């Protein structure tokens, strides 16, 4: 509760690290293969949490 | 509104909803009638059709 | 025998399914049971690109299905068996036509994704029904839209070449059996993509082919009858080119000519026999 | 609906054939209609001819196919193929094909060589070499590989400098397929009905050279003039002759409909062309047990 982010490349919304792992910037992907930042970044989840 | 040297003759169909009253006479035809067979069609685990 | 199979839905549904099961009861969908892969649900997902190969090639390779109930868990649907005859409705968002067409034709919805995709909000399976439609109608069409997104491709590259009035004028207009219907507008991009190198390597292997088969028949009346026809401009420019590169070529030119010959055969090839208009439904039997 | 069909001998299947028969029991062969000869596809591919590719497959599509169950000695029993049964096929073919997929299978002549699907039968003087079965895609690159062979043997022998003949003995070379690459039996002579039938595909070539739908030649010269696309990787980033004098003209809507109407006419004769030999749907291929259940498609 001192500090925002540790990190700021993947904690905004438009962020490398969110646009990396989005759903919503994946729509290109191989749907096949396996990521596992997908179930941290990935806003449907976070959402349903 | 010139008439010109030609007349004309317009032809429509009219297509009629009609109602028809049908008539038998007393013995008309004669209806041989059979048993019905029953076959079960569907042989389905939660309701079967026959 | 019991052609019926039955799929376990995962959740509970609602009031709008069951109003578009009653509008899909009497349309079809292929098959691979699994509630995921029931039909081409897993090529319509958006996550990838809704390609018209892929879906062609799946939609040959597994079976074709009637759906025909849909209960709070229950699908009840059967399959087909090229044996017997089972009734067909349209229930289809184009509502073509049927007048007594001896030949029939599955194709993918090319004129609407969504027209034919049903969705559910509390189950993601986002299933879809193949448009069923005659086969002078499906040639039709899929000439009215491969030269269409053709054109397209091609204003896209330079617009100075093709306009699209005359082209909406003529392209967009199929007419069969007295109906005059109306159409307009990625999958159709690389379908004309296979088109174009396979019209653009039929002039090198044509004369390749006909000049290997030239004088096999010394003195023939059909040889030199076929020779006399064609392009006097063509056939010109072969002994130039490597031998490797050549026969490369011919090579993906022949898959891709099997490709899509295979794929201007109208797939999954069905055959009425008596259409009732006022129930809108036939008879079908698989051929 | 019968099956059970037998095949009467007129000799003893001595036991040197009998184990390698019991060896092949859940393959096809297929039927002359039994007579000791004709019942296979030796009566048609013999060691005297060239193994042509065509005319044995010309056997195998114009008369029906048949499941081998079993082999008793001085008889054994065959079951036909007629539609709307589920047949279940094992494979038993030395040239291994795993069906994964689970595509449509294929009845194909032994190219890959005699030896692995011949029998010797020395009860009779008869020979029989069993049919290949394998996935539509390969099969259907068999017979592409097979005819461009057919055609291009003879003209790499036509040429003066003959410096490279095996050039193309490795360019086809094997089969094309992942796991693991398959050599093939390949032919100096392509025979008469091969020859026949690289005459009706010549005609059908050469009527439809007569129609080019010329809109895709500007939009393969625009993807020439863009990036290097890799189904483009064929041309090198090169525009030949041909293609460069065929687009001196400009583009319209009046003859792209007759042209792409023909086309459509032309192309399902082609397909039923290429719709060659009889074919088997398959719906599913256990693998654990390696039967593969299809109905005459």
């Amino acid at each position: 509760e001192y500090r925002s982010t540790v990190n700021p490349w993947a904690s905004q919304l438009g962020s490398l690290g969110d646009i990396m792992y989005n759903s919503s910037y994946r729509q290109t992907a191989v749907p096949g293969l396996y990521s596992p930042c997908r179930a941290f970044f990935n806003k449907e989840e976070l959402l349903r949490n | 509104k010139i008439h010109p040297g030609v007349a004309m003759t317009v032809v429509r169909t009219d297509e009629i909803l009609s109602e028809n009253i049908l008539f038998s006479s007393r013995a008309s035809t004669s209806m041989f009638i059979g048993t019905p067979n029953v076959s079960r069609r569907e042989a389905r685990v939660d309701a079967v059709t026959f | 025998m019991d052609l019926k199979v039955v799929v376990s839905l995962s959740s509970r549904l609602y009031t709008d399914e069951i109003a578009k099961m009653q509008q899909r009861i009497g349309c079809i969908l292929p098959l691979a049971q699994n509630v995921q892969g029931l039909g081409l649900g897993q090529v319509y997902s958006l996550e990838t690109v809704p390609d018209y190969v892929s879906m062609y090639n799946y939609l040959s390779d597994c079976t074709l299905a009637v759906l025909d109930e849909v209960s709070v868990d229950s699908l009840i649907l059967t399959k087909i068996v090229p044996g017997q005859t089972y009734a067909i409705k349209n229930k289809y968002q184009p509502f073509f036509q049927w007048h007594g067409t001896g030949s029939l034709s599955v194709m993918p919805p090319v004129f609407g994704r969504e027209h034919a995709t049903v969705k559910l909000e509390s189950n993601d399976v986002d299933i879809v029904f193949p448009m069923v439609l005659p086969t002078p109608i499906a040639e039709e069409v899929l000439q009215k839209i491969l030269l269409f997104n053709v054109y397209s491709r091609v204003v896209m590259q330079a617009p100075g070449n093709a306009d699209m009035l005359d082209v909406h004028m003529h392209l967009g207009s199929v007419s069969y059996l007295g109906h005059h219907y109306e159409l307009a507008l990625a999958l159709l991009d690389n379908l004309s993509l296979y088109f174009c190198i396979m019209v653009t390597l039929l002039p090198r292997a044509s004369m390749r082919l006909v000049r290997g088969l030239i004088r096999h028949e010394h003195h023939d009346l059909l040889n030199l009858f076929q020779e006399m026809v064609p392009d006097e401009i063509a056939r010109i420019d072969l002994d130039d080119l490597s031998v490797a590169d050549d026969l490369s070529r011919m090579r993906v030119m022949m898959t891709y000519l099997q490709s899509l010959a295979s794929l201007f055969n109208l797939g999954p090839r069905l055959a009425t026999a008596a259409y009732s208009q006022e129930t809108l439904t036939a008879t079908c039997w698989l051929r």
